[PDB]
DNA sequence: GCAAAAACAAGTTTTTGCTGATTTTTCTTTATAAATAGAGTGTTATGAAAAATTAGTTTCTCTTACTCTCTTTATGATATTTAAA
DNA sequence: TTTAAATATCATAAAGAGAGTAAGAGAAACTAATTTTTCATAACACTCTATTTATAAAGAAAAATCAGCAAAAACTTGTTTTTGCGTGGGGTGTGG
């Protein structure tokens, strides 16, 4: 799978940033998205997709193995709606 | 490119790393011109550094033979500036420029 | 925040790298992710989530502005599952 | 008499020279002084601004070097005469006989250097502020004026007053050479006015100097200088010069008139106006055995009380010899068993060709910038070296960071390299920089008696009482120190020290041998070369046993 | 063999490194000219520096052959021209002098102060 | 007598200085070489006349070898003149006949 | 007598506002896809520490460029000697 | 009695080598900084399912970023161009 190390090496090769610079830049790139989702903002990466934030009501969940009902706690989740452009590059992306 | 680019290379001596199939080229040039190997390498390095400041390149992959190059003050400063400008370590930049000058200009008597 | 604001924040935090280089790094990271998805490969970043493609079999469809039915071709679509750290930090409930 | 001295600092002279009604007051003159619009009276702030470099115009002559303005402020052109004129001006003889006499400054040597690889140009004018003084440093009557000539002169472009150590063709060289000539130039005008005023004149001695009985009594400074000394006289004059003490003018007049009770003439104006190296060598081939024997001999020398100095060239060889020396001293018991550890800063030399080259800047090293306002160095640690912006990222003790481009580094920045070193009883230490709180300076050989993991006992040379220093484990608080058991060849000069040196088969060079003899009276040299074959290198001035 | 010319060159005395194959030839030319050996070398070099300011080098003709050293003492103008050529060519002063001397021996075996050139 | 001297009047001294310095040769060796050249070219040397003798005479030294000394001795049979004549007069004739002379193959220039 | 700091011309890289291009967002009803609690089992990214290794610098033996010094004929003048008118 | 030579003999001055110095060649060794390997170890994936919640379908507008460009601002390079030592000096002994 794609890895932070792989993206760091790719940035190193294509841009010449030092290894520390590339590693810190990719870690900060992920951390900034985490922070912008932590404070409730929507992240609209044009050409890639949107990171919407959704607030969920309580649901009557259950333990599938034993069948005992266990309620799902109300929670807030991150939802990624891919843009039109990304989907076009992926429609035939057979592994 | 920046395989060892962060290291300090202020010294006046370069342990030039050469592919085993261009060490023969350097020995042949030394015999033809009478110069010592270090003399031939240093003078070709000076010529290339003056002629081509921009040396964009794609980047051997075989056994390597190491040679001692004793630069003078003027060549050392130019080589350090070039390695800082390109990101390569001093050894790699010197080897790339020496190899290019050897291949393009086979005699260099000037 | 949008992509430009993300680049601005990254440049502000990473003062030594020029802003143009930071913008290039962001665009290259996005292009790397998009290409890896186009190559039919999965992205996994511990603490952030995972990107994967799921198959959608050919199905029926409709044009809700007129109501005419139109069957469609089967295709892959991207999907995202948040990681543990992102789930904990984004949620504001216990 | 004209005595000429170099002004040192703007901040000193600006307050000093600006600080019986006095003589008359402060003043200024010069053929170029009026160009700036300043004449006669001059304020304190503008005077100090001109001394540091702030011209009344928009020009600025500041020269920053080593974190300080190294620009020389100017030259003090003093004017003075024997006690006769001051006794005259006490009657209160109008004072102007000296003021107009100096107002000979109406400057022929004034010139500036303008290159074009080759030349002086005859500017011929300057701005000179004249500060009038009433008495000598003994407060005895001596009317004189310090004409402070600032090193600021106007080809339509401003420049400093000419100087040239080689050739001596500049303004200052001519003024220094023509010192006595200018003194005799001033000498004449007082007598020229006196010829109309009718007072007595007579040559008194050397160089045509001319000069009423109490004149001998009011020369306390000259008499004291003669008694103390019997030109470079200047040492005694500097040593015996007491600072200025305040005196009330009428109380001063009373003291003068009382001390002059017997020998005199007034009644002078009542009638006169009616005017109308041995060496020895041991041979050991291998480094380990040679160093062990050398260190054992050094420890034996230290034990008996003999002053000894270790000596090898090369940093790595110095470290190896230091380790051997410490081990042998520990075996001999001179160095105490309970060793500790501490950090220290060793200087990294930099110059113009190198301080703008990134390759010698490394993460984990210390950078100090001399803050001119706090009058102390701000300490930073290099955290990042970035090629993309050619910029260093520096972290302070507070933990914040700033990015500085290498092109903006200059002499105000000092680069130090942190190191670690053990310490025990009797260890020898070398100060490598301006250690805070101590008058100790670079190269001084401190000694430490005991440590307690938190503080050190150190013997400052000449203090004769135990001073204490902190133990620090951080670069931000490390001491500018180094271990001083093993030195560099020729580093220190001593007429009596014994040098327990070791020289390899390739370090026999002329410079090393010359410095080695210079380092002490005798050398117990250990040589890598074979016995009596190392003696072949003794074809030099230093002698054998 | 031929080293890098790092050291600055300002002295007037030079040790001419001549291959033993050409030392005898220079002696022959010297007894042809009636000039002394060293003076023949100097008078050759000072005009060679004039005739060929730009001078293509030979390809290490003698190499492993033995060499002999001849004492040379140059004048101010010859020294200046030699140092200028040495700086413009990158060799050491000894090698530049030797190569130019060999070239002038080969081209003009009966040189006479630039007015008469050769017979053989 | 290995040492013999050349009667050179004032006028020819400047010409000798010019020719010898342009030749790059010392005065003694130049004199010997010129004397041997004149002896070689004209073994049938005959009376040329001492016209220049109307000026003050100055002497330039030389040291002969066996060959040139014997050649001068034999040439002194051809004239009956003094050895200073045998040495000097032919040197003056060569100096006025072949300045700029490297060897026999190179002519008067 | 030389650096070292300062001025200055010359590009060179980085930042900044403009405006069409380009991509995004909206609305209509309906089906599946996805969302998910616990727990067990096996994978896998990922930072720490260690081992490899390689750039950079220092060493050792030899050689010889460059200079200084000791010797040597070479050029030459001073000096004593000599045969003839 | 000169004098035109004949033949030494010191003076020294272009020559011409011997030695010392110090720095270049070349293969070699040491050292630490960078790179790759090894290794925990917690995050991730998949399954078990009853049921509650989102979102593609398309297609023409509003609109909301953007990117490429033109212009300026920070910035580095190379080259002049100015400065500062440190001085010399008669006394009345000054000028931190
Ligand atoms: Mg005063």
């Amino acid at each position: 799978a794609l890895t932070k190390a792989e993206m760091s090496e790719y940035l190193f090769d294509k841009l010449g940033l030092s290894k520390r610079d590339a590693k810190e830049l990719v870690e900060l790139f992920f951390e900034e998205i985490r922070r912008a989702l932590e404070n409730g903002e929507q992240v609209k990466l044009s050409g890639f997709g949107n990171f919407d934030l959704r607030d969920k009501n309580q649901r009557p969940g259950r333990n599938p193995k034993t069948g005992e009902d266990i309620p799902i706690t109300a929670r807030r989740v991150v939802t990624f709606r891919p843009g039109q452009k990304l989907k076009s590059r992926v429609e035939n992306a057979s592994p | 490119m920046k395989r060892f680019g962060t290291r300090s290379a202020t010294g006046k001596m370069v342990k030039l790393k050469l592919p085993v199939d261009v060490e023969s080229l350097l020995i042949e040039a030394s015999n033809r011109s009478g110069r010592s190997r270090s003399f031939e390498a240093v003078i070709r390095l000076k010529d290339h550094l003056h002629r081509y400041p921009k040396f964009n390149r794609a980047g051997g992959k075989s056994l390597v033979k190491y040679l001692t190059m004793r630069l003078d003050d003027e060549t050392n400063q130019l080589l350090i500036a070039a390695k800082n400008r390109s990101g390569w370590c001093k050894t790699d930049e010197a080897a790339d420029r020496v190899i290019d000058h050897l291949i393009k200009f086979p005699d260099f008597y000037n | 925040m949008t992509k430009s604001e993300l680049i601005e924040r990254l440049a502000t935090q990473q003062s030594h790298i020029p802003a143009k280089t930071v913008e290039d790094a962001v665009k290259e990271m996005l292009e790397h992710m998009a290409s890896t998805l186009a190559q039919g490969e999965r992205i996994e970043i511990r603490g952030f989530g995972s990107f994967s493609l799921h198959y959608r079999a050919p199905r029926t469809g409709r044009n809700p502005k007129t109501g005419d039915k139109v069957e469609l071709e089967g295709k892959y679509v991207p999907h995202f599952k948040p990681g543990k750290e992102l789930r904990d930090r984004a949620n504001i409930y216990g | 008499m004209m005595s000429i001295a170099q002004v040192r600092s703007a901040g000193s002279a600006g307050n000093f020279y600006t600080d019986v009604l006095g003589s008359m007051g402060e003043r200024w003159a010069g053929r170029g002084a009026e160009q700036l619009g300043l004449q006669g009276s001059v304020d304190k702030d503008v005077f100090t601004r001109l001394l540091e470099g702030r011209l009344p115009d928009g020009a600025d002559l500041s020269r920053m070097q080593d974190g300080s303005n190294r620009h020389r402020p100017g030259y003090d052109l003093t004017f003075s005469a024997p006690k006769s004129v001051s006794m005259m001006a006490m009657g209160g003889d109008k004072i102007d006989a000296h003021n107009q006499a100096v107002d000979a400054v109406r400057e022929a040597l004034a010139s500036t250097r303008v290159m074009t690889g080759q030349e002086t140009v005859l500017t011929g004018n300057l701005v000179m502020a004249l500060f009038n003084h009433d008495t000598s440093r003994d407060q005895e009557p001596q009317l004189h004026t310090h004409a402070v000539v600032a090193n600021v002169t106007q080809n339509g472009e401003w420049k400093t007053l000419s100087s040239d150590k080689v050739g001596k063709t500049g303004f200052i060289e001519n003024v220094y050479a023509n010192q006595i000539a200018f003194g005799r130039l001033y000498r004449e005008k007082l007598k020229e006015q006196v010829e109309a005023l009718g007072y007595e004149t007579e040559v008194v001695g050397k160089h045509g100097m001319w000069e009423g009985v109490p004149v001998e009594a009011f020369s306390g400074r000259s008499q004291t200088i003669r008694e103390a000394v019997g030109l470079k006289r200047d040492v005694a004059a500097l040593d015996t010069r007491k600072s200025k003490q305040h005196v009330d003018p009428e109380i001063k007049m009373a003291e003068w008139m009382q001390t002059l009770k017997e020998t005199g003439f007034r009644a002078y104006r009542d009638a006169a106006d009616q005017a109308d190296r041995p060496a020895t060598i041991i041979s050991e081939p291998d480094r380990n055995v040679r160093y062990a024997r050398l260190a054992g001999d050094f420890a034996a020398s230290v034990k008996a009380g003999e002053e000894s100095v270790a000596q090898v060239s090369g940093v790595r060889e110095q470290a190896i010899l230091t380790q051997a020396i410490r081990s042998e001293l520990k075996t001999q018991g001179v160095l105490g068993l309970p060793e500790v550890t501490m950090t220290a800063l060793s200087p990294v030399w930099l110059d113009s060709r190198s301080r703008y080259l990134r390759d010698m800047y490394r993460p984990g090293m210390v950078m100090e910038q001399w803050n001119p306002e706090t009058r102390s160095h701000d300490r930073y640690v290099i955290d990042r070296v970035t090629a993309q912006s050619h910029s260093l990222t520096l972290r302070d003790a507070q933990g914040e960071t700033q990015v500085v481009r290498i092109s903006s580094l200059d002499s105000s920045w000092s680069l130090f390299r942190p190191e670690k070193m053990p310490v025990a009883d009797g260890e020898r230490l070398r100060v490598t920089g301006k250690i805070p709180g101590l008058r100790v300076s670079g190269g001084d050989r401190l000694q430490v008696a005991s440590v307690s993991e938190d503080a050190m006992t150190v013997v400052v040379p000449g203090r004769a009482e135990p001073a204490t220093l902190p133990v620090s484990d951080s670069p931000f608080t490390a001491l500018k120190l180094e271990n001083g058991w093993v030195e560099t060849p020729g580093h220190s000069v001593s007429d009596s020290a014994t040098v327990f040196a070791s020289v390899t088969q390739m370090a026999m060079d002329n410079a090393t041998l010359n410095g080695l003899a210079r380092s002490g009276r005798d050398v117990r040299l250990y040589s890598s070369l074979d016995e009596t074959r190392t003696a072949e290198k003794l074809a030099r001035h230093p002698s054998f046993t």
